């Protein structure tokens, strides 16, 4: 049904600005680890730059990814400003976390909830 | 072990805590306390029981010593009322 | 009108739960 | 009860630091005038609406009457 | 390889589900006497075509749509199964 | 303007809420039933959607109760099924609507009880 | 134990609610003054800009000052967010409220044009309820932590959030972690249920 | 259309003729402040608290006992019936004893709320209160009276749900005390229901006496597992361990009551359970050690077992999605020896045609029957809440019940046809006298207590009632959708397992004995030790330890229904789901996942990871347990009968017994009750 655009029209027309963003980190990442003294490699982080955006590549109300890039966008001026921290910027590397696992037999093994 | 139980078993790793310490417990058992009072005699079939006072005391309530064969326990109090 | 005294916290809880003591003797 | 008490506003001109901080003096001693009609005018009464409903029941009512207990048992709670 | 059980499910009130119907008021009280002891669960569909499963030696099945599927063809359909 | 989409708006991206608690956990809308204890039909009549249960374990210092459902104490209240249906889909939670209960009519007389 | 109030009020706002529905009808959509006194004039989103430039710069109706801008979330009306902003004018000494509708996907535009406290509070209501400003000058997190993910003053957001904080030494950094609170947090279900007779 | 009009403030409502005023209000959605006045129960007009003023009329009236006449407007919150509230309300707190922090109806007070709602800020009553003397009603209600505000609510459900007429009121003026005159405790089923009616909290319940207050105690609404009924229930949960289990009204099933049994025996549930998977060790003992190790010493003798060697004896309460985990576990080694420890006869359609075995009328429907030819058990101590339907469809409606057993306490007037299977032909043949009365009968129904089918002589017992029901159906002409053939049964997982294609009886594992057996929560004595194969591996899956549990070579702990989102079915098979109240405790886990992950050790792995998938296997084995709250009729009863006629057995004159006689029989039945420490306290005090 009907629905006014956020900023886009078409999914198409908004995945121009996903790539112009995507280009945007890929950029930057490079810029990052060397100014917050970061540890991990540029391969490594702009590694995760496509994950993430890729992890929401399944969308395609227009609207959302009329969002989801501006929520990109906003999460770039902080980085690219250091208006975040190492600690801010390293959250995105689960580094203490231990990966949950995911085979039933894994979990049945460890804590009643599923 | 308090008033109300909570010892620890011997092998309980939860005695460490203890360890170089010791165990807050208090030795005044109410259980005991309230027992060691007399059970107070009335000559009205109903009594009140303010708890020893009014507004310092509990709220205020009515027991009915009507039966010797039980003295009344204010449920706050814990006293025996002895009709 | 250092010191070994320490508050130490409890459970005190009465443990609300019970396992089978499997039996003493086997069959 | 200001609509009772007399005090005069503080205004300034050239909203400038220094105006302001003269108006905040001024305000502490415009407050000064007003705790002085406070103390001199305040009535004898009770602190606290007691439609039971509301503000929770007296120590003493709550301790001797059923209905103060039920309304300071659901007011707490 | 050795046929276990067969489950019918069978819509209640459909097109479908009808004539599978009759099957079971024509041919169930005949076919539980000529090879009895054949677990035949006949169950319940949800507006989801009639269907008949059928366990077979080690956990293996097999599915039959017969919706629309007229008497006779059921009858055959569950004679094929009990080859 | 006026695009047009055909999505059931999920917004489960939008959200923020960490996948495993979008993913594995069911909302369950439904009317809360009456206290039997009481007799105040007043907490029977907003559409609810409440989450699964999750462990609720013993801190080991205390006996506190603990937990590690983030999505735990949530119980939103919605005004009919339509609306709590929209919102799960909505969120990308999976749900398990369940119908009212209103009590039926049930006649009652004084005099019954004089007949004999 | 009944408020002390002047009827003059009820009536003398009731009168302008009427003069404002007249003024703009298109933008509109309801105005009712509640028995607290207060004046509500509900208006069309598309109405945001519209309805405030009118009450910031009318003669008979001058509203200078922005009080607040905040967003309710019902969770169940299909447009949970309902953006209230409340302004205020010196000139009469009364004060206005009006409220618009906005959902998740759908922003509305942004008042900094007519008043210039909006710049902050819009970029709150972003950060606390995830509504978009159109044409807003830096809309990015007021409250949230630098990485916060979600919007925390939704009612489907958990109080106590996803992610808490400590300190590593293994990594001498203070990293994240799924909440697990110690002891959770009592719901009370504490509501009574007898009605009051309205 | 008589409805008749009549206004409620204006709303102007249509109601039927002889609705009460109260009732008017209800469908605008007023509520009239009542106390004295259940649904259930019969209007009794003692509190007078519902006073309204209908309009332009001289006095108030009671809401609960006028009928509303034509175009009466009532006005509920008028000047003059709110100076009806703020005066009665003056009065019932007048005499009461202000320890709102003693009761624990606390928040759970239909009084203070009223007052604190309706009534009055202050007190009057300047004078001195009343008091009475607590006594003892039993184990279960403790009766703090001096509380009661003479309501008579419990005098009549007493009396009219309950037929235990043993409370009553004593004497008269400010001194009438609602308590049994002579000390007899008030011992039946359907006791613990005056608590849940009280609105008071004079008498509460004694087990939760003081372990929480209700604001707390957080409510996850689930099914009674305990008996067959399927009643619904709500588990009060506080921190993770339930404090209380109360009833939630479903109109069909329980309809706002719930049995003694399923509301004190969750005290069971907390202790002998097991939590840590111990496995035979050393000279013979169980040791406590981690699931992969106990997982694999099943497996393992899993792989060496072919089919036909490893047989399944579950039983009582395991859940449905357990019952199809465990099928197809012992399929994908061939053998289809699953049984139940109930016998139901399968000698005949068997378990194949719904139809044959469950209560094919509903509970619902005994509300509608004409006579009812109870034969072979003790509704009331089987199944209670359904001893509750022919109760009030013998008093409200006009149900004529016949019972074919031991003549036994049915709190109602049954007729005795006598002690004897056989002479169920005799009403075949039209020889004995009640043959006529069901030839009288427009809809008659007739139940064959599963408690009966148990004996050698079941299958003939089945046999001999279908041919009954078929003429009993032919003389009365009944139409097809009435149906009178239906079984009530005891256990909770009987049903679900016999429509998974479950077999009843171990009398298959009788013939040929599994080297293997995989008992799944089955603590009753159907097959032991003593008559198993010499190697006799056998591993218990449950949560108790009671019989199974040390005759085990492995013990795999599981959870309770109020521990995992499960579906269980009740007899007429509306299918209903448990909800998970509290996380599984110790190492403990949902049933049906130790036996996906005990496939996945043992390689043959079953489909279903999760348990929305389960629930679609579940739709494949019996489409009927992925449909919830709903019946459904297709009566395939008259091939039943074919297959029925097909079948010669013999019933011997023994006479056909109810095991539970008398209600010390009731209390302990099942590991989640015979190990509750309230059951026993229950238990000497009727012994
Ligand atoms: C180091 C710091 C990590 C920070 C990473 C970054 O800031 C976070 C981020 O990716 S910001 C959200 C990006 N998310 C989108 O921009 C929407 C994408 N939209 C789709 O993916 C659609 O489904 C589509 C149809 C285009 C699939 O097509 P495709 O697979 O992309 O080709
Ligand atoms: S019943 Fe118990 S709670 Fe309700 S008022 Fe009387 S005392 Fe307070
Ligand atoms: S006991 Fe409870 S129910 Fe029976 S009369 Fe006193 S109050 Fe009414
Ligand atoms: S409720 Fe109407 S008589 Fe007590
Ligand atoms: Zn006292």
């Amino acid at each position: 049904t009907s629905v006014k655009p956020i900023f886009s029209r078409d999914l198409n027309e908004a995945k121009r600005r996903v790539r112009e963003l995507y280009r945007a980190w890929y950029r930057e990442v490079p810029n990052t680890v060397h100014l917050m003294q970061l540890d991990i490699t540029v391969k490594q982080g702009r590694d995760k730059v496509r994950e993430m955006f890729m992890k929401n590549a399944h969308v395609t109300d227009p609207r959302v990814v009329d969002l989801l890039v501006i929520k990109g966008k906003m999460e770039l001026q902080e980085t690219i400003k250091v208006w975040k921290q190492r600690t801010h910027v390293m959250r995105f590397f689960h580094e203490t976390e231990t990966p949950r696992p995911k085979d039933f037999l894994s979990k049945f093994y460890m804590g009643h909830d599923p | 072990i308090t008033h109300t139980g909570q010892v620890y078993d011997e092998k309980d790793y939860r005695r460490v805590r203890f360890v170089d310490r010791q165990k807050e417990v208090n030795e005044n058992f109410a259980i005991d306390l309230i027992a060691q009072q007399p059970v107070n005699e009335v000559e009205h079939r109903i009594i009140a029981c303010d708890g020893g006072g009014g507004a310092l005391g509990h709220p205020k309530v009515y027991i009915n010593l009507d039966k010797e064969t039980k003295t009344g326990t204010c449920g706050y109090c814990g006293l025996q009322f002895k009709q | 009108p250092a010191t070994p005294e320490q508050y130490v916290p409890y459970s005190t809880t009465r443990k609300k739960i019970h396992e089978w003591v499997p039996p003493s003797t086997p069959y | 009860v200001y609509d009772q008490v007399e005090f005069d506003v503080p205004i300034g001109s050239r909203g400038d630091c220094y105006d302001r901080y003269l108006c905040r003096v001024e305000e502490m001693r415009q407050s000064l005038r007003i705790i002085e009609q406070c103390l001199n005018k305040m009535p004898p009464g009770e602190i606290k609406v007691d439609d039971a409903k509301v503000s929770p029941p007296k120590r003493a009512e709550m301790k001797t009457s059923m209905e103060s207990l039920i309304h300071h048992f659901k007011l707490y709670t | 390889l050795g046929l276990r059980e067969i489950r019918v499910h069978l819509c209640q009130r459909s097109p479908g589900s009808q004539g599978v119907r009759d099957f079971i008021v024509q041919r169930y009280v005949e076919l539980k006497k000529a090879h009895p002891n054949l677990p035949i669960l006949i169950r319940e569909c949800s507006e989801v075509q009639p269907k008949l499963w059928a366990r077979y030696a080690f956990g293996q099945e097999k599915t039959v749509s017969l919706n629309n599927l007229s008497a006779d063809e059921v009858t055959r359909a569950m004679q094929n199964v009990l080859s | 303007q006026l695009i047009t989409v055909d999505e059931k708006l999920d917004i489960t991206t939008l959200t923020g809420v960490p996948e495993e608690h979008i993913k594995t956990r069911k909302v369950r809308i439904f009317v809360p039933a009456r206290n039997n204890m009481q007799s105040g039909v007043n907490n029977t009549k907003k559409w609810k959607m409440e989450f699964d249960t999750r462990e609720r374990w013993e801190n080991p210092l205390m006996g506190w109760a603990s937990t590690a459902d983030p999505l735990s104490n949530m119980v939103l209240t919605f005004s009919a099924k339509e609306d709590a249906i929209a919102f799960a889909e909505k969120n990308g939670w999976s749900y398990d609507v369940e119908e009212k209960k209103v009590p039926k009519p049930k006649s009652k007389s004084y005099g019954a009880n004089f007949s004999w | 134990t009944v408020r002390p109030r002047s009827d003059v009020t009820h009536k003398q706002l009731s009168a302008f609610g009427e003069y404002v529905a007249e003024i703009l009808p298109k933008y509109v959509q309801q105005v009712q003054v509640s028995c607290l006194d207060e004046l509500e004039i509900c208006i069309h989103p598309d109405g945001v800009i519209p309805t405030l430039t009118f009450l910031r710069d009318h003669t008979n109706a001058q509203f200078k000052s922005l009080a607040d801008l905040t967003a309710v979330d019902v969770p169940t009306r299909q447009n949970r967010f309902e953006i209230v902003y409340n302004l205020l004018s010196l000139r009469f000494n009364s004060r206005i409220r009006v409220k618009t509708y906005a959902d998740e996907l759908t922003p509305i535009d942004s008042i900094v044009s007519v008043h210039i406290a909006a710049n902050w509070y819009e970029r709150e209501v972003w950060d606390m309820f995830g509504v978009f400003f159109f044409n807003h000058p830096d809309l990015r997190r007021i409250l949230t932590d630098y990485g916060f993910e979600g919007h925390p003053f939704r009612k489907d957001f958990p109080l106590t959030g996803y992610v808490e904080l400590r300190y590593d030494d293994e990594v001498k950094r203070v990293v994240a972690e799924p909440v697990e609170l110690a002891q959770e947090f009592r719901k009370f279900d504490l509501n009574s249920p007898w009605e009051a007779f309205p | 259309s008589n409805l008749i009009e009549v206004f409620v403030d204006g709303q102007s409502v249509m109601v039927e003729p002889g609705t009460t005023v109260l009732q008017a209000c209800e469908k605008v959605g007023m509520q009239i402040p009542r106390f004295c006045y259940h649904e259930r129960l019969s209007v009794a007009g003692n509190c007078r608290m519902c006073l309204v003023e209908i309009e332009k009329a001289p006095k108030v009236v009671a809401a609960c006992a006028m009928p509303v006449m034509k175009g009466w407007n009532i006005l509920t919150n008028s000047e003059k019936s709110k100076k009806a509230r703020e005066g009665v309300m003056e009065f019932l707190l007048a005499n009461h004893p202000l320890d709102c922090p003693i009761c624990d109806q606390g928040g759970e007070c239909d009084l203070q709320d009223q007052s604190m709602m309706f009534g009055s800020d202050r007190s009057r009553f300047l004078e001195g209160k009343r008091a009475v003397e607590d006594k003892n009603i039993g184990p279960l209600v403790k009766t703090i009276m001096t509380r009661c505000i003479q309501c008579t609510r419990c005098i009549r459900f007493a009396s009219e749900i309950a037929g235990v007429d043993d409370l009553g009121t004593t004497g008269r003026g400010n001194d009438m005390q609602v308590g049994t005159y002579i000390e007899k405790m008030f011992m039946s089923e359907l006791s613990g229901n005056v608590i849940d009616i009280c609105p008071v909290g004079a008498l509460t319940s004694k087990p939760y006496a003081f372990t929480a207050r209700p604001w707390e105690t957080r409510k996850t609404e689930s099914i009674d597992v305990m008996d067959a009924v399927g009643s619904n229930i709500v588990v009060s949960t506080r921190t993770g361990e339930v404090m209380r289990i109360l009833p939630r009204m479903h109109e069909d099933i329980n309809e706002e009551w719930i049995s003694d049994k399923t509301r004190f025996a969750y005290d069971g549930l907390k202790r002998q359970r097991l939590t840590e998977p111990m496995v035979r060790n050393e000279k013979g003992l169980l040791t406590y050690t981690s699931w992969e190790d106990a997982l694999s010493r099943v497996a393992g003798m899993l792989q060496n077992f072919e089919g036909n060697a490893v047989a399944a004896i579950a039983g009582g309460l395991v859940d449905a999605e357990a019952l199809v985990a465990l099928k197809d576990l012992l399929n994908k080694v061939d053998s289809d020896n699953l049984c139940t420890e109930e016998i139901f006869p399968t000698e005949g359609a068997g378990t194949d045609l719904r139809s044959n075995y469950l209560l094919n009328t509903t509970i619902a429907g005994v509300e509608e029957a004409d006579v009812v030819l109870l034969v072979g058990t003790n509704p009331r101590f089987e199944a209670p809440l359904f001893n509750a339907r022919i109760r009030k469809s013998w008093l409200h409606n006009d149900l004529k019940v016949a019972l074919i057993g031991s003549p036994v306490d049915l709190t109602y007037r049954y007729d005795h046809l006598g002690d004897s299977p056989k002479i169920l032909q005799d009403i075949a043949s039209g020889r004995h006298s009640f043959c006529e009365v069901l030839k009288d009968a427009k809809k008659p129904m007739v139940v064959l207590g599963s408690s009966a089918l148990q004996r050698d002589d079941g299958a003939a017992i089945l046999v001999a009632v279908s041919n009954m029901v078929q003429k009993i159906r032919v003389t009365t002409g009944v139409a097809a959708e009435w149906k009178v053939m239906n079984i009530l049964h005891r256990i909770a997982s009987q049903v679900a397992a016999l429509d998974l294609g479950y077999k009843p009886g171990v009398e298959a594992i009788r013939k040929n004995p599994p080297k293997m057996l995989f008992l799944l929560g089955a603590d009753g004595g159907c097959i032991t030790r003593q008559d198993l194969p010499k190697d006799c591996f056998i591993v218990y899956q449950g949560h108790h330890g009671d019989v199974g549990a040390p005759m085990a070579d492995v013990i795999l702990p599981g959870a309770a229904y109020t521990e995992k989102s499960a579906t269980y079915v009740n007899t007429e098979g509306r299918a209903q789901q448990t909800k998970v109240a509290v996380t599984p405790p110790g190492l403990a886990r949902e049933d049906w996942k130790i036996i996906r992950a005990l496939s996945e050790i043992a390689g043959i792995t079953l489909p279903y990871d999760t348990l929305d998938q389960v629930r679609n296997r579940l739709e494949e084995v019996s489409p009927n347990l992925v449909r919830y709250d709903d019946i459904e009729e297709t009566n395939y009863f008259q091939q039943a009968s074919e297959l029925a006629k097909l079948v010669n057995q013999e019933v011997l004159a023994d006479p056909l017994v109810p095991p539970q006689l008398t209600i010390k029989d009731f209390y302990m039945t099942d590991s989640i009750s015979r190990a509750s420490q309230t059951m026993a306290k229950c238990v000497k005090a009727v012994t």
